[PDB]
């Protein structure tokens, strides 16, 4: 049965087409299409173009693959929620929430891996460095290693089914310790994102201001802010809920999580945009596909 | 396997050579290649004498960045058949004598050389470090002889600061690609030391603006 | 170089014009005869079987 | 080009003795070194093979495990460490250089070796000819027998022909079926096919006499022929 | 006076052209009619040599048709075992600015030359295990564009000093110097009988020289731009050129003129290297459009492309037995096509 955990944690069974249920599916089907179509376009355009076969652009394709899984998980989750959530068992419900947990850890780890790669291919002091393809394939199979392991630890391992006394009211079958650790992980990632994107800007600003008085700031500060403001407006509302349900009894409501999950995965929709819009070659590559 | 006891060791020799070539290519990739150019007898040897027949390759170390400069002006051949060897150079260190604006004109010949190398197809995306040197002779030549005696197209007076900066703006104006490459122009004399610092400071801007272009950052 | 260069190219040209020439019909047929005589011993021309091909594996 | 092997001598049974080679005069760091032993009455017998850069290391099945080999590329020095010297290790251990590429001549230069004395699957290489008498100026074609065919899929027959002149280190003559070594006269000519192998001389002088050794290189371990002592 | 000498050169060139066009009884393209075309034949890559880390400018096959040598700008002269993709040797050049390399017909020696105006001759089969310089052939006042081994002791170099020169390895000095070529000479190709050689320069003119006599026997003109490469027909009485004018022209020694212009309207890049397959039925031309066009040398059509290169193809050459063709390129890759 599935109402065992929903009622204990305080959630409500939308057995019919509730007005909120059509609304969260109303903006969800449009977002799911946008996540799937745009990211698949990035994957296709990178693959069919031989100029893009570079170690950094693979992490932009792998991020699109991870976001494509985020759209697929959300599309499967939307068809599994609303009036369809009551006809679930314990095992297949963990296959729903575990599919959306590994869909976003794959997206966030891919997002961090680009910020890690950008800190690598900026501080190098060579005009052309040999394209060692083994440093990103190792990372890609480590991104999915972190995605699969952490996205299936609730499936097999860390759960509140064994310890009912600590069950999150937002996810009734997920332990509060796991939600603390998972929110810490994205706090860890975004802090490293800010550190790695401020050392990039601090290195470029200091080194290119020597030759200013013998324009790459406002074209880089804007880039750094967008790739850091997207993760702070579309992932911190999601992360603040993961800490609002911990060390706060009867805290806020559960109506936030349906809207916040949309924006917590809207980052996966703007990821093919905020990472593949400065490239005039790739923007024109998209234009050539549509003609 | 179907490998003999000697084909196994011939493969081992090939594998061990690759370790030596990778080590040789990783060392050669950290050497900054600079193509020294400019008209002859235009202070070119001045910007080489501070540190360390066809190519006179010069290697100088500055701030833990191994440079390698190719004084190629002794070739005296058709440059269209060997200038493609210098793809991937960090910068072109162009050297133009400021005093040679009237000695059939050296400046016109030097300006024509800047056109031929800034608009070259092989150097469409590499920077140029223009060295307007010998200002000391340029200062005495401007005061003794006005620029209007050889150049009637100049509008400014025969001062120093505005005359030198005029040649600077008249030399970064022939770049048909004003955004793909940047001419980093320096003013130097014989009693100068910051010229080697300018080359190191310019290529750091070249490396970074290539590094930012690598990971889609700028 | 007013006289030495001009006379050297003139002497080079006058000795080059004395070279005996053969009509192309003889010279072009001899070029075709070389390919016809060595057609079988040209692995890139006709793809030889992979048994004696040494670049297979 | 020389290989001055050091060490060796009278060793008590059950002990250890470090054999060293002071290679010099060549690019030792790209040479796959060897060690070849020789009993005072018997023929040659291969000991070990360390490739360049201390890579793949092989040993004879007789002394595998208790023999450990090493090389010093910066010092151009080759070592052979052996422990528990039995009564069968009273052999003269020669040191050989060998490089392996296409057209290379392995086993071309042999060191003078060191003398050891102690207190007291494989391809078979046999040559039934021994103590062969012949006059100088004639033609002699000694033969060597192999267990199986040494001809490979690529077409290289890894049979080796040496020449241990009396009182001197072995010298390579033919490093393949018929590939004549560099530095030897053109009179030598190895031949044969498949299993049967022979080495032919057009005319023999008073110098090219001694004991000729045949050796396979198809696979490890490497086995030598018996003593084929040409007599004058 | 000076007026007569210019008039004499003008009238002699007209006298050469008057006799040249008179001997043009029939073009080779028109003669090669009612013959079986080679057809579109695909020559897929068999081995990819993946050791170079910079733009390859030259390659050469050993006469055993298995050994290969190649030069690039990483300061390396890699010797390939093309059968097994094995590095037989790797020679660190003191001057990484090389635009040519050569393999001796015997196989003991390998040459290289370039922007340092020096032909370095390397001894492969030494008693020591390394490859060392035999004699550096300094004496050229321009970039060394091509070099070809005549014997183990003779090699004629095409230089950027507008002159070619036959050398002597034992003495290190030019036995003869080939002058009279305006514009720098960019490539040369020795004859199969090793008696004559041609040379292509930036005057768009290919000149046949007598090696022993030191005299320019013949001049071939017709290219519109500078010639980057040249290659003798295997018969030795003809050769095909490769120029920046984006066409390959086949010049016959006896006919003393053009035979065909291997030109395509869809191709505008300049040929960097030219190599004749055995029997001369196929011409392997290394173009600058990231591709090699295999030209049926007896017709005006193309026998196919091979492509497979991520940068401009700078060197290619078939084997001495015709087994395969290796096409080096600026992407630091050598591919053995068969
Ligand atoms: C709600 C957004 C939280 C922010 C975290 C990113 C999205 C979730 C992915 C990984 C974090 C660990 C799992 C948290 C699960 C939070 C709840 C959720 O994502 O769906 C529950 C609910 O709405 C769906 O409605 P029902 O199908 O009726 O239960």
């Amino acid at each position: 049965s599935i109402a065992f955990f929903y009622n204990r944690s305080g959630k409500h069974l939308a057995t019919e087409w509730n007005t909120v249920s059509k609304l969260v599916m109303g903006l969800g089907i449009t977002v799911c299409i946008f996540i799937m179509l745009a990211n698949l376009l990035v994957m296709v355009a990178i693959y069919v173009n031989r100029r893009f076969h570079f170690p950094i652009y693979y992490l932009m394709a792998n991020l699109a693959a991870a976001d494509f899984f985020a759209g697929l998980a959300y599309f499967y989750l939307m068809f599994n929620t609303g009036p369809n959530t009551r006809r679930l068992t314990v095992s297949t419900w963990l296959l729903r929430q575990g599919l959306i947990d590994t869909s976003l850890t794959a997206s966030v780890a891919n997002l961090l891996a680009i910020a890690i790669e950008r800190h690598i291919t900026v501080f190098r002091m060579q005009l052309h460095t040999r394209m060692s393809n083994r440093r990103v394939v190792v990372v890609i199979v480590v991104i999915w290693t972190m995605a699969i392991v952490m996205g299936a630890i609730p499936s097999v391992g860390w759960n509140c089914i064994c310890d009912i006394e600590n069950c999150s009211n937002m996810a009734p079958l997920y332990s509060d310790s796991y939600l603390v650790f998972w929110a810490i992980f994205n706090l860890v990632t975004f802090v490293v994102m800010v550190v790695l994107y401020a050392h990039i800007f601090g290195y470029v600003r200091q080194r290119t201001m020597r030759m200013s008085r013998h324009d790459t700031m406002m074209s880089l500060l804007k880039t750094v802010v967008i790739v850091l403001g997207a993760f702070i407006i579309c992932w911190t509302p999601g992360l603040v809920l993961l800490l609002l349900d911990v060390c706060c009894p009867q805290c806020d409501v559960l109506a936030y999580e349906k809207f916040f999950l949309l924006l917590a995965e809207f980052n996966s929709a703007m990821n093919p945009i905020i990472y593949s819009y400065r490239d005039k070659e790739m923007s024109a590559t998209f234009r050539q596909i549509l003609c | 396997c179907t490998l003999s006891a000697e084909d196994k060791a011939a493969v081992e020799r090939s594998k061990m050579i690759d370790r030596n070539l990778r080590e040789d290519g990783e060392k050669a990739a950290r050497e900054v290649k600079l193509l020294l150019l400019g008209a002859g007898e235009s202070g070119k040897s001045t910007i080489v004498k501070q540190m360390k027949t066809g190519i006179v390759e010069t290697h100088f170390t500055f701030k833990d960045l191994h440079f390698k400069m190719f004084d190629v002006g002794a070739q005296r051949s058709e440059r269209k058949k060997w200038i493609h060897c210098f793809e991937g150079v960090a910068a072109i260190i162009f050297c133009v004598a400021l005093s040679d604006y009237d000695l059939m004109n050296r400046m016109h010949e030097s300006m024509k050389l800047f056109d031929s190398i800034c608009n070259n197809k092989w150097f469409t995306d590499t920077s140029i470090i223009l060295f307007l040197n010998k200002k000391d002779l340029f200062e005495e030549k401007i005061k003794k002889s006005p620029l209007t005696i050889c150049y009637q197209e100049y509008a400014g007076s025969n001062t120093y600061e505005e005359a030198a900066a005029y040649i600077q703006c008249q030399f970064e104006d022939l770049n048909k690609r004003k955004d793909t490459k940047e001419i980093y122009t320096h003013f130097t004399c014989s009693t100068d030391t910051k010229n080697v610092q300018f080359v190191f400071d310019a290529v750091t801007d070249v490396i970074i603006k290539n590094n930012l272009k690598d990971c889609g950052l700028f | 170089a007013s006289i030495a260069q001009a006379r050297k190219l003139v002497e080079q040209l006058k000795m080059e014009a004395n070279i005996d020439r053969i009509k192309v019909s003889k010279a072009a047929a001899d070029l075709m005869a070389y390919c016809e005589a060595h057609a079988k011993e040209d692995p890139l021309l006709t793809p030889v079987p992979a048994s004696e091909n040494p670049f297979r594996e | 080009v020389q290989l001055v092997e050091s060490g060796g001598g009278l060793v008590q049974p059950g002990g250890s003795r470090k054999l060293s080679c002071s290679a010099s005069g060549f690019a030792f760091s790209s040479f796959g070194m060897h060690w070849v032993r020789q009993a005072p009455e018997k023929g040659l017998e291969w000991v070990a093979y360390i490739s360049s850069g201390s890579g793949t290391i092989y040993y004879a099945d007789t002394v595998k495990g208790r023999f450990t080999i090493s090389r010093d590329d910066p010092k151009n020095t080759l070592f052979l460490q052996m422990t528990s010297l039995r009564s069968e290790d009273t052999a003269m251990y020669y040191c050989v250089r060998s490089i392996y590429y296409y057209g290379s001549s392995p086993f071309d230069f042999w060191g003078q070796g060191t003398t050891l004395t102690v207190s007291s699957s494989d391809i078979v290489m046999t040559q039934a000819t021994s103590s062969v008498p012949v006059t100088p100026g004639e033609s002699v074609s000694i033969s060597c027998r192999s267990s199986k065919s040494l001809l490979h899929s690529n077409g290289n027959t890894y049979l080796y022909w040496f020449l241990q002149r009396p009182g001197q280190s072995p010298q390579l003559l033919i490093y393949r079926m018929s590939n004549l070594a560099s530095g030897v006269p053109d009179r030598f000519s190895g031949s044969g096919s498949g299993t049967a192998f022979t080495l032919t001389i057009s005319r023999l002088e008073a110098e090219d006499v001694g004991v000729y050794y045949c050796m396979q290189h198809l696979e490890y371990p490497l086995t030598f022929g018996a003593g084929t002592k040409l007599e004058l | 006076e000076l007026d007569q000498l210019r008039q004499e050169a003008e009238q002699l060139k007209n006298q050469i052209r008057d006799a040249r066009k008179a001997c043009a009884d029939a073009t080779l393209s028109q003669i090669t009619n009612n013959i079986d075309p080679v057809g579109r034949i695909q020559m897929r890559t068999r081995r990819t040599l993946r050791g170079h880390l910079a733009k390859i400018y030259a390659m050469h096959w050993g006469t055993d048709s298995r050994l290969l040598v190649s030069a690039s700008q990483d300061g390396k002269l890699i010797i390939w075992d093309s059968y097994t993709t094995n590095k037989v040797h790797a020679i660190p050049l003191r001057s990484s600015w090389v635009m040519t390399c050569a393999y001796a017909p015997s196989g003991n020696y390998v040459a290289c030359g370039g922007l340092d105006n020096i032909c370095s001759i390397y001894n492969l089969k030494t008693r020591e295990g390394n490859v060392r310089v035999s004699r550096e052939l300094a004496g050229h006042t321009g970039y060394l564009s091509c070099c070809r081994f005549l014997d183990d002791n003779q090699i004629v170099t095409s230089s950027g000093d507008t002159t070619c020169a036959l050398w002597d390895i034992e003495t290190g000095q030019q036995t003869t110097t080939f002058t009279g070529h305006t514009g720098d000479v960019m490539s040369l190709s020795l004859a199969p009988d090793t008696r004559l050689f041609v040379s292509g320069a930036c005057d768009a003119s290919a000149k046949l020289w007598d090696v022993r006599e030191g005299m320019c026997r013949q001049t071939f003109t017709g290219h519109e731009s500078d010639i980057n490469a040249i290659c003798f027909f295997p018969n030795g009485n003809a050769f095909a050129t490769g120029s920046d004018d984006a066409t390959c022209r086949l010049f016959d020694l006896r006919a003393d003129q053009e035979l065909m212009t291997y030109s395509h309207d869809n191709i505008i890049c300049g040929i960097t290297s030219v190599s004749f397959s055995k029997s001369g039925r196929l011409l392997l031309a290394g173009y600058d459009d990231f591709n090699c066009n295999v030209w049926d040398a007896l017709k005006a059509d193309r026998a196919g492309v091979l492509a497979g290169h991520d940068n401009r193809v700078s060197c290619l050459g078939v084997t001495d037995d015709g087994m395969a063709v290796a096409t080096g390129s600026w992407d630091s890759f050598l591919k053995i096509w068969n």
